[PDB]
């Protein structure tokens, strides 16, 4: 009507060149780089801090909410890339529907009584982005949770599915988790732990006994399963508390060695 | 030393936290690109039907 610009037109093939050419500009790699650096970042606090200092707390949950903003923010932005690749899914479905303007099928688009579709409108209409079917629990996150507890006391029990104040109410009865083996009088440089046994072994004697038998019971208590070697991977948690130990061992040894020189 | 130390991890968590905002302010620019340049391409559907 009035000024001959219809409001939307059949797909051409030169104009499908430049929808095929149109795509939503990519993040991956800065995603990972990101990810990468912040992984770095606690991984670095996780022994930066001084023994002796406390309180360690609020940063490991700043860190926790920066975590967990990225994670929301790489969710929405997949989001970002499907819903794109919908609405061009749907907008070419759409205008291949649609049939094409030779004759006066142009004039009848201009005067509104035939409608094609139209990308504006479709992206205006398009759902806002969801933070569904996404979980936010990575390794990462998992020793970043972890380690002010490992911080506190070398030996911890953090799960509370059986009952939420602790592992059996007020007392955990849990005993300790002991760094050196008593098969390894050794600390544990290899530490691998199954999906399964949840137990950490230092796979240094380990692979003797899982030599010539497929299958092995467990060596440890308070389970009864048989592994071989792909179950097993690396656990972060173990060197941490070892390296932990280590350190606080350190300083104290340093702390009372040099309290005992100051009384001579 | 300490004091260095603490010093370095608060400069280190106020620039995770400013990268932090730097994201999903990327975002709203991949967004402004993204948006915008389709009604651009639509005109130049016009122009070549």
């Amino acid at each position: 009507n009035d000024n001959p610009i219809p409001k939307s037109v059949p797909l051409h093939p030169k104009s499908g060149k430049y929808f095929h050419n149109l795509h939503a500009r990519d993040l991956s790699n800065i995603y990972q780089q990101c990810y990468k650096q912040i992984d770095e970042t606690i991984n670095q606090l996780v022994d930066s801090t001084s023994p002796s200092t406390i309180g360690i707390e609020e940063q490991v949950a700043d860190i926790t909410s920066t975590y967990k903003l990225l994670s929301t923010y790489e969710s929405e932005s997949n989001s970002f890339d499907e819903h794109i690749k919908d609405l061009k899914k749907n907008f070419k479905q759409s205008s291949d529907a649609c049939p094409q303007i030779d004759l006066s099928t142009w004039d009848k688009y201009r005067t509104g009584e035939l409608t094609a579709p139209k990308l504006s409108e479709l992206y205006l209409n398009m759902p806002t982005p969801e933070p569904a079917t996404m979980v936010n629990n990575t390794d990462t996150l998992k020793i970043l949770k972890v380690l002010p507890y490992i911080w506190n006391d070398p030996t911890c029990v953090i799960p509370d599915l059986q009952n939420p104040a602790d592992e059996d109410d007020l007392q955990i009865e849990g005993g300790k988790i002991e760094l050196t083996c008593p098969i390894t009088c050794k600390p544990y440089e290899a530490p691998l732990i199954s999906r399964k046994c949840n137990h950490v072994f230092d796979r240094d004697g380990i692979q003797n006994y899982l030599q010539g038998y497929t299958t092995r019971d467990c060596p440890q208590a308070a389970c009864s399963q048989v592994v071989s070697m792909r179950d097993f991977v690396r656990d972060p948690i173990m060197e941490l508390r070892c390296k932990i130990a280590k350190m606080k061992e350190s300083q104290e040894q340093d702390k009372r060695s040099s309290q005992a020189i100051d009384v001579l | 030393i300490d004091d260095q130390i603490q010093q370095l991890l608060l400069k280190q968590r106020h620039l995770l936290s400013k990268m932090a905002s730097s994201m999903k302010s990327l975002k709203n620019c991949q967004k402004e690109l993204i948006s915008t340049q389709i009604l651009q391409f639509e005109a130049q559907n016009m122009d070549v039907s």
